[PDB]
RNA sequence: UAAAGAUGAGACGCGUUUUAGAGCUAAAUAGCAAGUUAAAAUAAGGCUAGUCCGUUAUCAACUUGAAAAAGUGGCACCGAGUCGGUGCUU
C-alpha cells in the first residue's frame, strides 16, 4: 500500500529517522518533525508528504499562527531528501 | 551449474518452508555477506530453510471498544446543548453553578469553589435531600403541583431525563396493539400455527392477560397456564417457549434431537450468538418464533414495572419507583426487628461486616440480588413469622433498588410525557420556556438513522456522509444540511456484498422470488421414481416438473413425501405405488415470499402476469436494507396507483434478513453459445441429463467455465488480500510467502525462477464429529432394519475409531462373498478386499474397501468378480441401500459386473479424480502470483507466460514418504517443513515433464483441452499417445507393478519420454541424491520477531492505596488520593551504555543495563530518545549505541549455543537436534505398531528387522546425552532419565519407543516444558537469568535468514 | 468431496473509582441510629477542528544526488555435526 497511517512499519521508520538528525547539527530540523509526528497521532494522511509544494503550504499556514518562527526555505528543501530516502516514491 | 532453477513453497498455519533446486536436484551453496564488527566477512550457507510466526485473532473486540466511545461522546454533547440553552437565566440566578458540577469530583483541597454542589450553602442542601429523596419524587413535584418552581431544580429534573432516555423499538405512540400483553400472545399463537399446521393450538378462552400478570411466582404462573391448556406437555415446545418469555431455561434438544444440551436465558450477555448458533442446526425458518417470543417479554416485564393505574397523574413511573421506595423502607424495618429478636448473635454480621454477602454487602459491598437472597433463605427459615416475607422472595420482589437491570424496557415516550408536562405547567412563569419547547422536545428524539453514518468531514475512514450546506449540525437544522438521498445511494453501495464467481456485480437477497425459484428447481432435477418396468428409475420431464411446482407449491407451504405419492399420483398420473428414489422423507427448499405476499396483497393475478417482476425485486430490496420508517415511505411513494391504503399500510412492518450467495447476472444475464440459454433454463428442461449447478459450472464442452475464468480479472495488495475469505491466518501465510518471493528473486541475481509450486497444508481438524455420526448412522441402519444383531452386540463411541472396526460393522456382520457370519473377536484375521484394483486408482475412503473372509474369494482376475452375490444378495443390497449405510456411489459402485466390464470413463474417472483441484483459494493465491510474476506483453495482447505456479493433491507427498521409506516424525526437530518444500519442488516437476497433454488440467492458464478419451490405452498391453494403461498416475516411480488379484509384473530402469525422449527420471544416482539432502546438518530457521501492541493495563480499577505502581487515570489525579489501573504491558526493549551516579559520591562507573518501555510511554521514547533517557536518570548518553531489542531476539553464546530473548527476564532455548536418517526410520518402525495398515508377511520380516536392531535404544540415549550436555545445559533431569532409563530395560519395542518419542520434548525448539515417562512425570526447569546475554553476539536476521548483520556486545561497554 | 465468510453503520441498560448526602452517646474502645439516590470519568490523550480519531490488520539493521534503467551484499569444484577448505576474479 502507500498511505501513511499509524502504523507500526511507519513508527519504526521515523524512530530510525529521529535517530539520524542528531548529525546535522547547525540547522534546525527538530521543530518539522515534531509537527510532522502532530499530523500523524491525530489521524491524518500524510501521504501527500511527498511533494515539496505541500510542505510549504503546510509551513506557512502553520506560520500563519506564529508557530514555527525559525524556520526558512534552506532547510525545508534539505529535510526533503528523507520523505525519499526512508519512504517515498 | 545451471542458471535455471525452481522455488518449493509450502504454506501452513505457522510457517512457511521454502527451498530453491537445481536441475539436478541438489540445493546449491553461495558465501553470503556479513557487516558489523566483526572479523568474520562471509560464512556459507545452504538454500533450503523455513519461517515460523504466531496466528493473529479477530477484529471484534477493538469495534465493540470504538462503539462505546461514541456513544460517550454523544451524550456530553446533549448536556452541554442543555447548559447552552440555561446559561443566561442562570446567570440571573446564580453565577457559579455550573463550576460546582464541573469539579464534584476532586477531592477538597483542590476545590477552588465552595464544595456543596446545588446550593452552595450547606442549610439548603440538608433541607434539599431531606425533603425529596430521590430524584423521582422531585420529579412527581414538578408534574402534579402548582407553585411556581426554582429554575436550578428544572435544570436537574430535565437533565435527569433527557441524559437516561430509553430505547426506541416501539416505533410511533403507545397503542394496545404493542402494548398489552394479550395480543402479543395472539401473535404469538398465530405464529406457531402458521408454521405447525397439523397440530393447532386453540387460544379462544384464553385470558393471558390475568395469569401472565398476576403477583404470584414463575413456576406456578407456567403450570397455570399449561393447566388452562387441553393437554400440553409441560416440557414440549410451546410450554418451553412461554418459559423462554418467562425467564426460565428451557433446552431443546428432545424437541429436535439435538447432541448437546442448550440452554437459553434472555437476561444474559450472550443471547444473540447462542440463538444463532441454535438457528444454525434447525433451518432459517424459524426466526420469528424466536423473536415473538422476546417482544412478548418485553411487553411482559414492562406491564410488570408500571405498578400504577391512569386517570389520577400524567407520570406513572415516577409513582411507581416512590411506591417500591415505601415498600423497601417498610420490609427494612420488618426484618430488623425479626432477626434482632429473635438471632442477636447474627445482627452484628448481617448489617456492618461488607465482606461477607449480608446486608451491607448489598447496599456498599458489591454483591448482586441473587447471592442476598441465596445468603439470607436459610436464615429466614430458621425463624417464624417470614411467611409474607417468603412470598415476596419467591416472588423475587423483596428488597429491591430503583437503578437495577430491568429497566432495558422503559420505552422513551413515558420519559417524553412526564418531560412535556413539566413544559406545559410552568411555561407561565418563565418567557424563554414558553419560547423554547419544540427545541428541548427535538433535543430528546432525536436518533441518527442507519444510512447516515458518522458525522464526519474527511478525518475518517469510517464515513461516507455528503453535505448540502456548510453550518454545523445540530439537531434542529438535521433536515437542512444533510443531503439524505445521496447519502443512502452511497449506502447502499457500501453495505452489499459483492458475488464471488463474478465481481462488478451484487448479491441477491435470499427472501427475493427469483432465488427460491433457483433453489426450488435445484431440489426437484435429481429426483428418481421407480416404476414397475421402470428399472433405471429415470427423473423427470419438462411438463411434470411444471405441474409438480404449479399445484404443490404454488397452493401449499411445505410438501412431504405422503402428499407427493398421494395427492398428485393418486389424483391425476394415476399410478398404484411407485417406489420415491431421492428425497429425505420432506422438501428442504420452499417458496416462503410468495406466500407472504399472497397473505397481503389479497390478490393472484399481480404474482402471476410475468412482467411485474423488477417491481416486486425493488419492493424486497427496500424492505431488506433500511430499517428506517420515512425513506421507505420515500421510495414507495412510486408504486402507489398499484396498491389500495390499507395494504400500503401493511407492507411497511415487514423486514427481512441474510443474503445468498448468487448475483442476477449469473442466473438470467449470460448464456452458452452452442446453447443460447440461462442457467434456470437448463434447470427447468434439459431433457436427457438432467444436472445440477455444480455440474453446470465445470463443464468443459460449455462457455461458462471461459467466461468466469476470464472474467476474473481483480488497487493495492492490501485490497486483494482485504477483500476475500478464510480464515486470517492463512492471510498472514499468503503476505509472508509474497514476501519470501520477492527476496529469494533478489539474492539469485533477478532471473525468473522456471517453477513456482505451493502446497497448503490443513490444521482444521476440530473434535470425531462424523464418528458420532458413524454411531448415529449404524443407528440409522439398524433403526432402519431392526434385526437381531445390537441386541447381541451393540455399537459405543469410543471402539469405532479403529477403521478394521468400523468396516467390520458396515457388513451387518455378514460375510459378503461367502454365505456365512461373521465373529466379533477376529478383527486381525478378517482380510480387506478391494473391488477395483489398486494399480487404477488409490481410493481408501469408504467407497472402495469391503470386507472379506480370505482374500482369495471374489476369483483369480483383475476385473469384476462373478455375479452370485447379486442374485444371492439382493434384498441385502436392497435393505442396505435404504438404510444409507452404503451411499448411492457405493451401490453404484457394487453393480459394476453387469455394464461391460471397465471402459474409458471409468479410468478418465480415475485420473480425473487424481488431478482436478476442486478448492477455492488456491486457485486466487495463484491468481495472486500469477498476476504479480507475469507481466510480460505480447504484441496481440495476450498471456505471455515465464513463470508457472504449480499446486498439487495433498497426498502426492504421503504416498512418496511411505513408499520409498523417507519417513517422518513429528516430534524430533523443525526440519520437516524445508523438506516438504524440498518434495512438493521435486514431485511437481516430474509431474510436469512426464505427461505434456495435462497442463489444462493443474497449470492456472487459458488452456485450451485435449481429448481424454482418445489418450488412454483401450486395451491391456496396448502401452507414443497412449501413455499408460495403468490408470495410476504414480505406477513409474517404481520398478514392479503391482495387481490386486495375485499378479505382478515389471517396468524398464530409465523413464523418458516416448515423443521426445528427455531424461526425466533414474533409479540409480537419485535416491542417494535425495537421501543426502534430507541429511544436512545446517537447515534455516528464523523465528519472526514482534512488538506486543494492545490495552494498556488490566481494566479493573482499584481503590485508592499508597503504592507506586497504580497508573494514573487523569493528568491531574494522584493515584495516592484518587486510584487508578494495575499492571502495564512491557512492548519491547531497549539496551543502554551511560554512566550514572554511584551514591552520595556521584561517582560516575559505566554500566550496561536492559530496560522496559511500555505503550503509554511509547511515543515520548520515539519523539527524543536522548532527553527521555537523560530524563530517566542518565549521564552521557550516546547516539549510535542505543539498540532496540523487540521480542524473540537472538543471542549467540560459545560453542553454537543459541538463545532467544522472551521477555525482560526469560529466555528460551534456541538450537536444534540433526538425528540422521536411520533412527529416524528405527524409531518410526518402532513405534507405529498400533495403526500398521499392511499384510504381516513383510511387517513380519521388519520385526525381525526390529529384533536386530535393537541397540539404537542406547545409540539415541548417548545422542541425546551429547546433546544435552553441548547446548541444553541441564543435569539433575538428564540424570533422573537415565536411571528411569535403567529402571525399565526388559519391556517390549511397542512401548520403549513410544516413551522414547515421548523422551525427545527436552531438546526443542521454543519453550521449557514439562513431560511423562513410562511412569515419572519429568518436571519443568526455566531460565530465570539475563546475566550471559550481554557478552554475546547479537545476531540481525532479515526474514529468509540468508543476510545476517552481527553485533558484537561484548567490546562495547568501555571505551 | 467443493460453497457462510470476513468487514462496516444506530441506542438502551447495568458494572467500577472519588466527592456530597451535618452520625450520635459514653485515650484504646463499647452501645445505638442510618442504609436504595445524585454530579463527574469510562482507556493517558491528538490537532490543516469534526456532533472526528485512539486495543484489529501492519513491523530485521544502514541510506541527502538522475525510472515497472537503478535503493545497499562476485562466481565454480572437494568436503560435512549447525558449516569448513581450495582454486580463478576482485
Amino acid at each position: 500500500t502507500n498511505a501513511i497511517r499509524n502504523e507500526t512499519g511507519t513508527s519504526s521508520k521515523m524512530f530510525n529517522l529521529s535517530k539520524r538528525l542528531y548529525d546535522f547539527k547547525d540547522n534546525n530540523l527538530r521543530e518539522i518533525h515534531e509537527a510532522l509526528y502532530g499530523l500523524l497521532r491525530a489521524g491524518y494522511d500524510i501521504s501527500n508528504m511527498r511533494d515539496v509544494e505541500e510542505l510549504a503550504k503546510y509551513v506557512d499556514v502553520k506560520k500563519s499562527h506564529g508557530k514555527l518562527l525559525d524556520v526558512t526555505r534552506d532547510d525545508i528543501e534539505l529535510y526533503h531528501r528523507l520523505f525519499v530516502a526512508r519512504f517515498g516514491k | 551449474m545451471d542458471k535455471k532453477y525452481s522455488i518449493g513453497l509450502d504454506i501452513g498455519t505457522n510457517s512457511v518452508g521454502w527451498a530453491v533446486i537445481t536441475d539436478e536436484y541438489k540445493v546449491p551453496s553461495k558465501k553470503f555477506k556479513v557487516l558489523g564488527n566483526t572479523d568474520r566477512h562471509s560464512i556459507k550457507k545452504n538454500l533450503i530453510g523455513a519461517l515460523l510466526f504466531d496466528s493473529g485473532e479477530t477484529a471484534e473486540a477493538t469495534r465493540l471498544k470504538r462503539t462505546a466511545r461514541r456513544r460517550y461522546t454523544r451524550r456530553k454533547n446533549r448536556i452541554c446543548y442543555l447548559q447552552e440553552i440555561f446559561s443566561n437565566e442562570m446567570a440571573k440566578v446564580d453565577d457559579s453553578f455550573f463550576h460546582r458540577l464541573e469539579e464534584s469530583f476532586l477531592v477538597e483541597e483542590d476545590k477552588k469553589h465552595e464544595r456543596h454542589p446545588i446550593f452552595g450553602n450547606i442549610v439548603d442542601e440538608v433541607a434539599y435531600h431531606e425533603k425529596y429523596p430521590t430524584i423521582y419524587h422531585l420529579r412527581k413535584k414538578l408534574v402534579d403541583s402548582t407553585d411556581k418552581a426554582d429554575l436550578r431544580l428544572i435544570y436537574l429534573a430535565l437533565a435527569h431525563m433527557i441524559k437516561f432516555r430509553g430505547h426506541f423499538l416501539i416505533e410511533g405512540d403507545l397503542n394496545p396493539d404493542n402494548s398489552d400483553v394479550d395480543k402479543l400472545f395472539i401473535q404469538l399463537v398465530q405464529t406457531y400455527n402458521q408454521l405447525f399446521e397439523e397440530n393447532p393450538i386453540n387460544a379462544s378462552g384464553v385470558d393471558a392477560k390475568a395469569i401472565l400478570s398476576a403477583r404470584l411466582s414463575k413456576s406456578r404462573r407456567l403450570e397455570n397456564l399449561i393447566a388452562q391448556l387441553p393437554g400440553e406437555k409441560k416440557n414440549g415446545l410451546f410450554g418451553n417457549l412461554i418459559a423462554l418469555s418467562l425467564g426460565l431455561t428451557p433446552n431443546f434438544k428432545s424437541n429436535f434431537d439435538l447432541a448437546e444440551d442448550a440452554k437459553l436465558q434472555l437476561s444474559k450477555d450472550t443471547y444473540d450468538d447462542d440463538l444463532d448458533n441454535l438457528l444454525a442446526q434447525i433451518g432459517d425458518q424459524y426466526a420469528d418464533l424466536f423473536l415473538a417470543a422476546k417482544n412478548l417479554s418485553d411487553a411482559i416485564l414492562l406491564s410488570d414495572i408500571l405498578r400504577v393505574n391512569t386517570e389520577i397523574t400524567k407520570a406513572p413511573l415516577s409513582a411507581s419507583m416512590i411506591k417500591r421506595y415505601d415498600e423497601h423502607h417498610q420490609d427494612l424495618t420488618l426484618l430488623k426487628a425479626l432477626v434482632r429478636q429473635q438471632l442477636p448473635e447474627k445482627y452484628k454480621e448481617i448489617f456492618f461486616d461488607q465482606s461477607k454477602n449480608g446486608y451491607a454487602g448489598y447496599i456498599d459491598g458489591g454483591a448482586s440480588q441473587e447471592e442476598f437472597y441465596k445468603f439470607i433463605k436459610p436464615i429466614l427459615e430458621k425463624m417464624d413469622g417470614t411467611e409474607e416475607l417468603l412470598v415476596k422472595l419467591n416472588r423475587e420482589d423483596l428488597l429491591r433498588k430503583q437503578r437495577t437491570f430491568d429497566n432495558g424496557s422503559i420505552p422513551h415516550q413515558i420519559h417524553l410525557g412526564e418531560l412535556h408536562a413539566i413544559l406545559r405547567r410552568q411555561e407561565d412563569f418563565y418567557p424563554f420556556l414558553k419560547d423554547n419547547r419544540e427545541k428541548i422536545e427535538k433535543i430528546l428524539t432525536f436518533r441518527i438513522p442507519y444510512y447516515v453514518g458518522p458525522l464526519a468531514r474527511g478525518n475518517s475512514r469510517f464515513a461516507w456522509m455528503t453535505r448540502k450546506s456548510e453550518e454545523t449540525i445540530t439537531p434542529w437544522n438535521f433536515e437542512e444540511v444533510v443531503d439524505k438521498g445521496a447519502s443512502a445511494q452511497s449506502f447502499i453501495e457500501r453495505m452489499t456484498n459483492f458475488d464471488k464467481n463474478l465481481p462488478n456485480e451484487k448479491v441477491l437477497p435470499k427472501h427475493s422470488l427469483l432465488y427460491e425459484y433457483f433453489t426450488v428447481y435445484n431440489e426437484l432435477t435429481k429426483v428418481k421414481y421407480v416404476t414397475e418396468g421402470m428399472r433405471k428409475p429415470a427423473f423427470l420431464s419438462g411438463e411434470q416438473k411444471k405441474a409438480i411446482v404449479d399445484l404443490l407449491f404454488k397452493t401449499n407451504r411445505k410438501v412431504t413425501v405422503k402428499q407427493l405419492k398421494e395427492d398428485y399420483f393418486k389424483k391425476i398420473e394415476c399410478f398404484d405405488s411407485v417406489e420415491i428414489s431421492g428425497v429425505e422423507d420432506r422438501f428442504n427448499a420452499s417458496l416462503g415470499t410468495y406466500h407472504d405476499l399472497l397473505k397481503i396483497i389479497k390478490d393472484k393475478d399481480f404474482l402471476d402476469n410475468e412482467e411485474n417482476e423488477d417491481i416486486l425485486e425493488d419492493i424486497v430490496l427496500t424492505l431488506t436494507l433500511f430499517e428506517d420508517r420515512e425513506m421507505i415511505e420515500e421510495r414507495l411513494k412510486t408504486y402507489a396507483h398499484l396498491f389500495d391504503d390499507k395494504v400500503m399500510k401493511q407492507l411497511k412492518r415487514r423486514r427481512y434478513t441474510g443474503w445468498g450467495r448468487l448475483s442476477r447476472k449469473l442466473i438470467n444475464g449470460i448464456r452458452d453459445k452452442q446453447s443460447g440459454k440461462t442457467i434456470l433454463d437448463f434447470l427447468k428442461s434439459d431433457g436427457f441429463a438432467n444436472r445440477n449447478f455444480m455440474q453446470l459450472i465445470h463443464d468443459d464442452s460449455l462457455t461458462f467455465k471461459e467466461d468466469i475464468q476470464k472474467a476474473q480479472v481483480s488497487d493495492s495488495l492490501h485490497e486483494h488480500i482485504a477483500n476475500l475469505a478464510g480464515s486470517p491466518a492463512i492471510k498472514k501465510g499468503i503476505l509472508q510467502t509474497v514476501k519470501v518471493v520477492d527476496e529469494l528473486v533478489k539474492v539469485m541475481g533477478r532471473h525468473k525462477p522456471e517453477n513456482i509450486v505451493i502446497e497448503m497444508a490443513r490444521e482444521n481438524q476440530t473434535t470425531q464429529k462424523n464418528s458420532r455420526e458413524r454411531m448415529k448412522r449404524i443407528e440409522e441402519g439398524i433403526k432402519e432394519l431392526g434385526s437381531q444383531i445390537l441386541k447381541e452386540h451393540p455399537v459405543e463411541n469410543t471402539q469405532l475409531q479403529n477403521e478394521k472396526l468400523y468396516l467390520y460393522y458396515l457388513q451387518n456382520g455378514r460375510d459378503m462373498y461367502v454365505d456365512q457370519e461373521l465373529d466379533i473377536n477376529r478383527l486381525s484375521d478378517y482380510d480387506v478386499d478391494h473391488i477395483v484394483p489398486q494399480s487404477f486408482l488409490k481410493d481408501d475412503s469408504i467407497d472402495n474397501k469391503v470386507l472379506t473372509r480370505s482374500d482369495k474369494n471374489r476369483g483369480k482376475s483383475d476385473n469384476v468378480p462373478s455375479e452370485e452375490v447379486v442374485k444371492k444378495m439382493k434384498n441385502y443390497w436392497r435393505q442396505l441401500l435404504n438404510a444409507k449405510l452404503i451411499t448411492q456411489r457405493k451401490f453404484d459402485n457394487l453393480t459394476k459386473a453387469e455394464r461391460g466390464g471397465l471402459s474409458e470413463l471409468d479410468k478418465a474417472g480415475f485420473i480425473k479424480r487424481q488431478l482436478v483441484e476442486t478448492r477455492q483459494i488456491t486457485k486466487h493465491v495463484a491468481q495472486i502470483l500469477d498476476s504479480r510474476m507475469n507481466t510480460k506483453y505480447d504484441e496481440n495482447d495476450k498471456l505471455i507466460r515465464e513463470v508457472k505456479v504449480i499446486t498439487l493433491k495433498s497426498k502426492l507427498v504421503s504416498d512418496f514418504r511411505k513408499d520409498f521409506q523417507f519417513y517422518k516424525v513429528r516430534e524430533i526437530n523443525n526440519y520437516h517443513h524445508a523438506h516438504d518444500a524440498y518434495l512438493n519442488a521435486v514431485v511437481g516437476t516430474a509431474l510436469i515433464k512426464k505427461y505434456p497433454k495435462l497442463e489444462s488440467e493443474f497449470v492456472y492458464g487459458d488452456y485450451k483441452v485435449y481429448d481424454v478419451r482418445k489418450m488412454i490405452a483401450k486395451s491391456e498391453q496396448e502401452i507414443t499417445a497412449k501413455y499408460f494403461f495403468y490408470s495410476n498416475i504414480m505406477n513409474f516411480f517404481k520398478t514392479e507393478i503391482t495387481l490386486a488379484n495375485g499378479e505382478i509384473r515389471k517396468r524398464p530402469l530409465i523413464e523418458t519420454n516416448g515423443e521426445t525422449g528427455e531424461i526425466v527420471w533414474d533409479k540409480g544416482r537419485d535416491f542417494a541424491t535425495v537421501r543426502k539432502v534430507l541429511s544436512m546438518p545446517q537447515v534455516n530457521i528464523v523465528k519472526k520477531t514482534e512488538v506486543q501492541t494492545g490495552g494498556f493495563s488490566k481494566e479493573s480499577i482499584l481503590p485508592k492505596r499508597n503504592s507506586d505502581k497504580l497508573i494514573a487515570r487523569k493528568k491531574d489525579w494522584d493515584p495516592k488520593k484518587y486510584g487508578g489501573f494495575d499492571s502495564p504491558t512491557v512492548a519491547y526493549s531497549v539496551l543502554v551504555v551511560a554512566k550514572v551516579e554511584k551514591g552520595k559520591s556521584k561517582k560516575l562507573k559505566s554500566v550496561k543495563e536492559l530496560l522496559g518501555i511500555t505503550i503509554m510511554e511509547r511515543s515520548s521514547f520515539e519523539k527524543n530518545p536522548i532527553d527521555f533517557l537523560e530524563a530517566k536518570g542518565y549521564k552521557e548518553v550516546k547516539k549510535d549505541l542505543i539498540i532496540k531489542l523487540p521480542k524473540y531476539s537472538l543471542f549467540e553464546l560459545e560453542n553454537g549455543r543459541k538463545r532467544m530473548l522472551a521477555s525482560a527476564g526469560e529466555l528460551q532455548k534456541g538450537n536444534e537436534l540433526a538425528l540422521p536418517s536411520k533412527y529416524v526410520n528405527f524409531l518410526y518402525l518402532a513405534s507405529h505398531y498400533e495403526k500398521l495398515k499392511g499384510s504381516p508377511e513383510d511387517n513380519e520380516q521388519k520385526q525381525l528387522f526390529v529384533e536386530q536392531h535393537k541397540h539404537y535404544l542406547d545409540e539415541i540415549i548417548e545422542q541425546i546425552s551429547e546433546f544435552s550436555k553441548r547446548v541444553i545445559l541441564a543435569d539433575a533431569n538428564l540424570d533422573k532419565v537415565l536411571s528411569a532409563y535403567n529402571k525399565h530395560r526388559d519391556k517390549p519395542i511397542r512401548e520403549q519407543a513410544e516413551n522414547i518419542i515421548h523422551l525427545f520434548t527436552l531438546t526443542n525448539l521454543g519453550a521449557p516444558a514439562a513431560f511423562k515417562y513410562f511412569d515419572t512425570t519429568i518436571d519443568r526447569k526455566r531460565y530465570t537469568s539475563t546475566k550471559e546475554v550481554l557478552d554475546a553476539t547479537l545476531i540481525h536476521q532479515s526474514i529468509t535468514g540468508l543476510y545476517e548483520t552481527r553485533i558484537d556486545l561484548s567490546q562495547l561497554g568501555g571505551d
